[PDB]
């Protein structure tokens, strides 16, 4: 099976799995929207109202396509959607990993200018070590993320669901660490009482902070913002004694570092559109719909598994 | 769908929401459940503070997912 799309299944699977793409009319919300042409890239499926066509349902003037992803490891309730991870790709280009230099699949492709690629095993390691060391980066607009391993500029992962690679317990830890980091960057504080750690955003010019709330919300500890001990009027007395990528590999691990198949019906040759695997024969007397990848007539399987490639 | 709102303590509030629900609406439902006025609430997803005029779907927050609640002390 050729899978173009990876999702996170949150039960039954509870893991990153091959995904199935599907489309519905945005108005009637039925699988009635036939597209003029298939999606060719991730923007086509992720940005609302980007793609258009015709609702086959007659009691509907719908024209706009709504794309959604389901897990590919089992049948799903029609509305049992999973989050797509648009950075993950099948390694159809045989690109080496920036860290381990192996040709693995699937891979993650960073949105740096170089489009550096890392295998999902090395991405996991990156995430775990950086989460354990609290070296994830906080951006006020993007949240708790990681950049390209090469440290390229403007390369923080935007879709934070990619951190689902970490697994359920570690994902929760990531979100916990992210919240704490968000608080601290806002000039807030965490309650220092063991078993609490409540996030508090007090006035910037206040030294006494109370862990406010009832027995449900807060613990009532009043602390000094400076030393993080209980509030006091003196100087702070607490003392804390501090105990305490290769360039060649990076060059090769770039995503952008023959292709003629005859049409099954009319046999006029065609080269790939790059992305869309859904061919509609451009010859006016044929117009056979077929899959580039499989050389077969178009079907729901090719649709779900590899409507487009990267 | 359900979202879980958690304090950094681990205390969990269960809400029934829709993707189209605003963060302000989420705060209203928190007010109703815990009696925290919306003004005193700050909601965070994956390290990002959520804006009141944005929807859950704007942040791609999925069913069963968890928002972190932090308190604004004035
Ligand atoms: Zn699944
Ligand atoms: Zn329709
Ligand atoms: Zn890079
Ligand atoms: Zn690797
Ligand atoms: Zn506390
Ligand atoms: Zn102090
Ligand atoms: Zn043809
Ligand atoms: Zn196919």
């Amino acid at each position: 099976i050729y899978n173009s799309f990876y999702v996170y299944c949150k039960g039954p699977c509870q893991r990153v799995q091959p995904g199935k793409l599907d489309v519905q009319c945005s108005t009637c919300r039925q699988a009635t929207l036939t597209l003029t042409q298939g999606p060719s890239c991730w923007d086509d499926v992720l940005i609302p109202n980007r793609m258009s066509g015709e609702c086959q349902s007659p009691h509907c003037p719908g024209t706009s396509a709504e794309f959604f992803f389901n897990c590919g490891a089992h049948p799903t309730s029609d509305k049992e959607t999973s989050v797509a991870l648009h950075l993950i790709a099948t390694n159809s280009r045989n690109i080496t990993c920036i860290t381990c230099t192996d040709v693995r699949s699937p891979v993650l492709v960073f949105q740096c200018n170089s489009r550096h690629v890392i295998c999902l095993d090395c991405f996991h390691l990156y995430c775990v070590t950086r989460l354990n060391d609290r070296q994830f980066v906080h951006d006020p607009q993007l949240g708790y993320s990681l950049p390209c391993v090469a440290g390229c500029p403007n390369s923080l992962i935007k879709e934070l669901h990619h951190f689902r690679i970490l697994g359920e317990e570690q994902y929760n830890r990531y979100q916990q660490y992210g919240a704490e980091e968000c608080v601290l960057q806002m000039g807030g504080v965490l309650c220092p009482r063991p078993g609490c750690g409540a996030g508090l955003l007090p006035e910037p010019d206040c030294r006494k902070v109370t862990c406010e709330g009832g027995n449900g919300l807060g613990c009532g500890f009043a602390f000094c913002r400076e030393c993080k001990e209980a509030y006091h009027e003196g100087e702070c007395s607490a003392v804390f004694e501090a105990s305490g990528v290769d360039e060649r590999a990076a060059e090769q691990a770039r995503w952008e570092a023959k292709t003629t198949k005859p049409c099954p019906r009319c046999h006029v040759p065609v080269e790939k559109n790059g992305g869309c695997m859904h061919m509609k024969c451009p010859q006016p007397q044929c117009r056979l719909e077929w899959c580039w990848n499989c050389g077969c007539e178009w079907n729901r399987v090719c649709m779900g598994d590899h409507w487009f490639d990267v | 769908m359900q979202i879980f709102v958690k304090t950094l303590t681990g205390k969990t509030i269960t809400l029934e929401v829709e993707p189209s629900d605003t963060i302000e609406n989420v705060k209203a439902k928190i007010q109703d459940k815990e009696g925290i006025p919306p003004d005193q609430q700050r909601l965070i997803f994956a390290g990002k503070q959520l804006e009141d005029g944005r929807t859950l779907s704007d942040y791609n927050i999925q069913k069963e997912s968890t928002l972190h609640l932090v308190l604004r002390l004035r």
